[PDB]
């Protein structure tokens, strides 16, 4: 069931690659695990300054 | 007369003599780290500023 259709899992997984390259920074929360592992370390060195 | 940022230090100062403005930066400092092998092989050392 792939060699018979391999045009088309083709087609879908590059329109996967392609949608999900635009929806990887469509929301700024998408990226908060980094944000927040920034903000909790920054914050931190900044109020023992 | 004088100026902070967000590390609440003087970090800019206006000499009343003049109308000039001169900036405060600390000079060289940090920590001192000796790269050595093992002291049974050679005493030879390297020193790095970090």
């Amino acid at each position: 069931v792939l060699y018979e259709n391999q045009k088309l899992i083709a087609n879908q997984f590059n329109s996967a690659i392609g949608k999900i390259q635009d929806s990887l920074s469509s929301t700024p929360s998408a990226l908060g695990k980094l944000q927040d592992v920034v903000n909790h370390n920054a914050q931190a060195l900044n109020t023992l300054v | 007369q004088f100026g902070r940022d967000i590390a609440d230090t003087t970090d800019a100062v206006r000499d009343p003599q003049t109308l000039e403005i001169l900036d405060i930066t600390p000079c060289s400092f940090g920590g001192v780290s000796v790269i050595t092998p093992g002291t049974n092989t050679s005493n030879q050392v390297a020193v790095l500023y970090q």
